DNA sequence: ACCCGGGATAA
DNA sequence: CTGGATGTTTATCCCGGGT
RNA sequence: UCCACCAAAGUUAUCGCUUUGGUCAAUUAAUGCAGGUAAGCAACAUCCAG
C-alpha cells in the first residue's frame, strides 16, 4: 500500500507535563545553537579550504556523514573505539580538526557537553543535506544564465545597439528585429554551446570571459560530460558533482558586482527554532533515562511525560488507520505531532468537454484576483438592483499578521534595535573569507544578548531590557484594561462613574491598586511571575495601600513587572499560522454562504508575480486550498477583459485624480491617476442625465467579472471565444 | 413588582439585609435575569458576589459573581443582552440600576444610586429601587472610600425573591 | 573475576 | 509575507570504568 | 513605511472617495473547525528565492 504523513499543531503547555519542561527548553537551546553552529562551521571550512587550495575535495563532502561529525565536533565527549572507526569518518575528523581551534577563537565558542547526540546529529544534519541539494537544485540553473547574460554583456550590447540606431531614427519593427538578429540570437547560440561544455565560437567574448570560461570548467573533470548533452538537467539529475561549480558560480557573480546570494545555507535567526525529539532523544535527554529504551516500552516512555489518551494523539483519518509512532518536532512553544500509516522499519473553462461545461448552467461564480482585494467574486445570477458581490481583501488576512509586525517594532529595546543594524551591515550571503569572518566576529559579539532578548519565553532572563521606564494603566472606549501593551482583562463595569477628574490625584495611585489586583490575578500573567517578584510586588502593593502618595512603589513595581514586556515571539508565530487557518476556513464559510453550496468557481490566469512597493498576494496556494475544500475551480483568460465597457464594449479609461493611495508616498507625490475606477468614453453608453453630460462609471473588478458573465454566455451558447477578447 | 432581598456580611459578620422592589412592567428583560440570578435555581447566582465598587456618597457596585473585581459577570441571555428603554431615571437615591461597559454590554453586574445621577440618564437602564433596608445601605456606605475600594469585605451571602 | 554508560556503525 | 524541494528511526557491538 | 467587517445615500453596479446605522475577543489565550455536552475531520519542519 502507499504512504502518507499528517501533522497536527498544538502546544507545549497543553500536553507536556510541568515537571519536565525545563529539560526541554534547555535542550531546544543547546540544540538550536549546535545546528547554527554546524551551518557556519561549515561554511568556514569550506571558504578555508577553497581559499587556500584550488585542488580540493569539496564535491566529495557533500554527504550526512561529514555533517554529522562536523556537528559532533562541537560536542565534548568521552571517546570511545578509536581503531573501530572508518576511514571516511578518520578522514572527516581529521580535516575538521583542522580548522576546529581556529574556528573556535574567531566564533568565541566553547563545547558543550552533550551525551547521546547522536539522534540529534543525524535529524539535524539530514535537514543540512537536504537544504544544501534543495538550494542548489532551485537557482543553479537560474544563475548560470544570469551570470552568461553578464558574461555576453547582453545589457550593454542592448543599449549600445539601440542608441545607435536611434541616432539613425530607426523604427521600433527594425530596432526590434536588428537587436533579435544581433543579440539575443547570437546569445542563444553561445548558451546553447556552454550547455554541452563545449566552448562558444570564438569573436562572440572578450579575453576576459574566455579565461572564465575556462576557469569554470576547470572545475569539473575534462574527460566528465554532461548527462544527455545538457548541464541543467545533468545538474538536476546528479547534483553531486555542481557544488564546487556552483560555488564558482556564485563567486564569478559576486566579482561581477552582482547581488550576493546564499549557495551555503545559514541559520541567521535567533529565535529558537523546531527540532526532532525522538524517542532516544526523550529517553536520554528529557527523561534522563540511563539504559536502552526497548521499542515496547517505546509508548510507555511517552506517556510519562505527555498524555496519550488527547485526541490529537490518538488514532486520525479515515478508518482510523493512521497512528502516533512517537516521533514529533517542538521549539519550545509549539509542537507538531506527526502521524503515518507505516512502520518504523527500514482545466480551463473554454476547453471543458460537453458534459462538463453544460451542467454547471446556474452555478458558475466568476473570480477577479486583485492586489489590494485578493478577491472580487460575483455571482452569474447578479443584477443592479441584486448586488450577489463578494469582497475578501488583503486586510482581512492580514490583519494579525500585521498587528504582530506593528507591536515587536514598537516593544523592540534599544540595545536590541541597536544590534541587530550593526549585525545588518555584514552580508552573510557572500563568500568572501575575510566578510564571512567578520560577520561571523559581528555576530558573536552580541550572540547573548541577542538569544537571551529573543529566548525571554523560556530561558531565565537576568538582564533588564528597560531600564529608568515608569509604566502606568489605562482604559480604552472599549474598556479594555492595557498596561502599556499587555492585555489585562475587559472591566464590564467601568462606564459608571461620578464627575471625572477629582482634585486628589493620589486616589490614581489607590485604583493602580485595584488594577494590579485585577492584573495578579489573571492566569497568563500570574504564570510568568516567580514568587519572589511576586511577593515583593504584593508588598509593595500594601505599602501603596497604606502611602498611596509615593510613586517610589509604583516605579519599583513597574521595574519589577518589566519582565512581561518581552514579547512571545514563538507564541505569536503559532498564532499566525492559526490565524492563516482560521481566514480560510472564514473564506470557505463566506463562499458557501454567500452563493451557494455547490457554487462553481471561475478564477483568472493572473499569476500575482512579486513585484516591488506590491507585497505577495494569493494566487498559487490558493488554488490548492479551494480545490482541497472540493470547490470545483476553473480558469478564464484575462486577456482585454478589463479593457472595455460592458454595457456597450467601448473602450474605458481612468479620469479621476486621487492623492497618493499609499501614505508614505504623498510625500513624494502628491497625487496620482486613479487604479480601480473607469469610466466609458462613448456618450451613448449612458441615459445622460440634462445639463451637464455624463458617463456610465464602473469599477475595475466589476467591469471585469460582467466581461467573464459575457465570455461564459459566449462560451455556452457556441464554445467560440468572443473576437473582442480574444 | 417582584421584590429581592439580599443577605449581607461584611467581615464574615452579617450587618442587615436589604430589600428591593423592581419594575418589571417596565423593564421584562432586565427585571427577569435579575430574578433568574438572585433565586439562583439555575446553579449561578450573587451568592459570594462582593460589593468590589462602593463610592461613598455616590454610588455602590457589585454582582461580580464569577472573579468578584468588577470584570467577570454573565446573563442568562448570554454573554450579554441589548438594551430595552429608559422610561425610568436616575431621580431619587436608591435606585437600582445596570452596571455595563456601552449600549448592548449589559451583564449581572448591578449599581445601586445614593443621590440623584441627572448625567446618568440615556445611558444605564434602571429597574428597580430600595424599599426597605435603606439603613443598611447607608451602613455598607460609609464602608466605601472614594476610590470605590471597600475598608472591609462585603459580600452578599443569600438571595432571594418575595 | 563481572556489570554499567557511552560511543560508534549499520539497514 | 508567499512559493518550492526533501524528510518525518531503531538494533548491534565494544571498552574504560567501577566493584 | 499606514489601513477590521456588513449594509444605505451621494450614484449610474462610483474610487485605498465623503457621510451614516450596525457588527466584536479585546489578547503577550487557546491546537483549529464542527456539531449544543461525548460523535467526525484538519501536513509539519528546514533552507533558498523575492
Ligand atoms: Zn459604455
Amino acid at each position: 500500500p502507499s504512504k502518507r504523513v499528517i501533522t497536527i499543531k498544538t502546544t507545549i503547555k497543553g500536553i507536556w507535563k510541568y515537571d519536565y519542561r525545563q529539560p526541554l527548553y534547555d535542550l531546544v537551546h543547546t540544540t538550536n545553537l549546535l545546528v547554527t553552529h554546524t551551518y557556519a562551521f561549515t561554511k568556514y571550512i569550506f571558504l578555508k579550504e577553497l581559499a587556500t587550495d584550488e585542488n580540493f575535495a569539496f564535491n566529495e563532502l557533500i554527504t550526512k556523514d561529514f555533517f554529522v561529525e562536523v556537528f559532533l565536533s562541537l560536542v565534548s565527549a568521552k571517546a570511545g573505539n578509536s581503531e573501530r572507526l572508518k576511514d571516511t569518518t578518520k578522514r572527516y575528523r581529521s580535516l575538521i580538526g583542522k580548522h576546529k581551534d581556529a574556528y573556535f577563537e574567531d566564533a568565541k565558542y566553547t563545547p558543550i557537553s552533550l551525551a547521546y547526540a547522536q539522534q540529534i546529529a543525524l535529524y539535524e544534519c539530514a535537514k543540512v543535506q537536504t537544504a544544501y541539494f534543495n538550494n542548489m537544485k532551485a537557482h543553479f540553473g537560474n544563475r548560470l544564465r544570469a551570470l552568461i547574460n553578464k558574461l555576453f554583456k547582453k545589457k550593454e550590447k542592448v543599449e549600445s545597439l539601440t542608441k545607435e540606431m536611434e541616432a539613425n531614427n530607426f523604427s521600433i519593427k527594425e530596432i526590434k528585429q536588428a537587436i533579435r538578429k544581433n543579440v539575443y540570437q547570437p546569445c542563444n547560440q553561445v548558451k546553447l554551446a556552454i550547455t554541452k561544455k563545449n566552448m562558444p565560437e570564438s569573436g562572440l567574448l572578450d579575453d576576459k570571459s574566455v579565461t572564465q570560461l575556462n576557469e569554470f570548467f576547470s572545475m569539473y573533470a575534462v574527460d566528465y560530460t554532461f548527462q544527455k548533452e545538457s548541464i541543467f538537467y545533468d545538474v538536476v539529475a546528479n547534483p553531486e558533482k555542481h557544488f564546487k561549480a556552483f560555488y564558482k558560480l556564485a563567486q564569478l557573480s559576486e566579482a561581477y558586482e552582482v547581488k550576493p546570494f546564499a549557495c551555503f545555507p545559514l541559520r541567521r535567526t535567533f529565535i529558537p527554532c523546531y527540532m526532532t525529539v525522538d524517542s532516544k532523544i526523550l529517553n536520554y535527554h528529557i527523561l534522563k533515562n540511563k539504559k536502552v529504551l526497548k521499542m515496547d516500552e517505546k509508548f510507555n516512555a511517552w506517556g510519562r511525560v505527555v498524555n496519550l489518551e488527547r485526541k490529537a494523539f490518538k488514532s486520525q483519518g479515515c478508518k482510523k488507520t493512521l497512528h502516533f509512532q512517537g516521533t514529533l518536532e517542538t521549539d519550545g512553544v509549539g509542537v507538531s505531532i506527526l502521524k503515518q500509516n507505516t512502520d518504523t522499519n527500514r482545466k480551463y473553462i473554454e476547453k471543458l468537454e460537453d458534459a462538463e461545461l453544460k451542467q454547471t448552467l446556474g452555478k458558475c461564480v466568476l473570480m477577479d484576483p486583485g492586489r489590494r482585494d485578493l478577491l472580487y467574486c460575483m455571482k452569474e445570477t447578479s443584477r443592479a438592483d441584486k448586488k450577489e458581490i463578494m469582497i475578501f481583501t488583503k486586510n482581512d488576512r492580514s490583519k494579525c499578521s500585521r498587528h504582530f509586525r506593528r507591536l515587536r517594532k514598537l516593544l523592540q529595546p534599544s540595545q536590541i534595535r541597536e544590534a541587530e543594524t550593526y549585525l545588518s551591515g555584514f552580508a552573510t550571503k557572500s563568500v568572501n573569507m575575510e566578510k564571512f569572518v567578520e560577520y561571523i566576529q559581528a555576530r558573536a559579539s552580541v550572540k547573548d544578548i541577542l538569544y537571551e532578548y529573543y529566548g525571554n519565553e523560556t530561558a531565565k532572563s537576568i538582564t533588564e531590557f528597560y531600564p529608568e521606564s515608569q509604566f502606568d494603566f489605562k482604559v480604552d472606549q472599549k474598556c479594555n484594561l492595557y498596561y502599556e501593551n499587555l492585555f489585562v482583562a475587559k472591566i464590564r463595569g467601568f462606564y459608571p462613574q461620578p464627575e471625572h477628574e477629582p482634585n486628589d490625584i493620589t486616589l490614581k495611585s489607590h485604583m493602580y491598586h485595584t488594577y494590579l489586583q485585577i492584573m495578579l490575578n489573571q492566569k497568563h500573567i500570574s504564570e510568568r511571575l516567580n514568587s519572589e517578584k511576586r511577593r515583593k510586588i504584593e508588598d509593595l502593593a500594601k505599602a501603596i495601600l497604606e502611602q498611596p502618595h509615593e510613586s517610589g512603589h509604583k516605579t519599583t513595581i513597574s521595574s519589577l513587572l518589566g519582565k512581561l514586556r518581552l514579547l512571545p515571539f514563538r507564541k505569536m508565530k503559532f498564532s499566525t499560522k492559526l490565524f492563516s487557518d482560521n481566514n480560510d476556513r472564514k473564506l470557505v464559510k463566506n463562499i458557501k454562504k454567500k452563493f451557494g453550496a455547490d457554487a462553481v468557481l471561475v478564477l483568472g490566469n493572473w499569476s500575482a508575480p512579486n513585484t516591488k512597493y506590491q507585497d505577495p498576494t494569493r494566487n498559487k496556494g490558493l488554488r490548492r486550498m479551494l480545490k482541497k475544500n472540493g470547490f470545483p475551480l476553473y480558469l478564464i483568460d484575462e486577456f482585454r477583459t478589463s479593457s472595455f465597457c460592458p454595457k456597450c464594449e467601448s473602450d474605458l479609461e481612468k479620469f479621476k485624480v486621487i492623492p497618493n493611495p499609499r501614505p508614505h508616498n504623498q510625500e513624494k507625490q502628491p497625487k496620482v491617476l486613479c487604479h480601480g475606477l473607469l469610466r466609458c468614453k462613448n456618450m451613448s453608453c449612458l441615459e445622460q442625465q440634462t445639463s451637464e453630460g455624463n458617463q456610465r462609471l464602473w469599477n475595475r473588478d466589476q467591469a471585469a467579472v460582467l466581461n467573464f458573465r459575457k465570455i461564459l454566455n459566449c462560451l455556452r451558447e457556441t464554445k467560440q471565444r468572443p473576437p473582442l477578447f480574444s | 413588582m417582584s421584590q429581592v432581598y439580599f443577605d449581607v456580611e461584611a467581615d464574615g459578620q452579617p450587618i442587615g439585609r436589604v430589600v428591593f422592589k423592581l419594575y418589571n412592567d417596565i423593564v421584562p428583560k432586565t427585571a427577569e435575569n435579575f430574578r433568574a440570578l438572585c433565586t439562583g435555581e439555575k446553579g449561578f447566582g450573587y451568592a459570594g458576589s462582593p460589593f468590589h465598587r462602593v463610592i461613598p456618597d455616590f454610588m455602590l457596585q457589585g454582582g461580580d459573581f464569577t472573579a468578584g473585581n468588577g470584570t467577570g459577570g454573565k446573563s442568562i441571555y448570554g454573554g450579554k443582552f441589548p438594551d430595552e428603554n429608559f422610561k425610568k431615571h436616575h431621580d431619587r437615591p436608591g435606585l437600582l440600576s445596570m452596571a455595563n461597559a456601552g449600549p448592548n454590554t449589559n451583564g449581572s453586574q448591578f449599581f445601586i444610586t445614593t443621590v440623584p445621577c441627572p448625567w446618568l440618564d440615556g445611558k444605564h437602564v434602571v429597574f428597580g429601587e430600595v424599599v426597605d433596608g435603606y439603613d443598611i445601605v447607608k451602613k455598607v456606605e460609609s464602608l466605601g472610600s472614594p476610590s470605590g475600594a471597600t475598608k472591609a469585605r462585603i459580600v452578599v451571602a443569600k438571595s432571594g425573591e418575595l
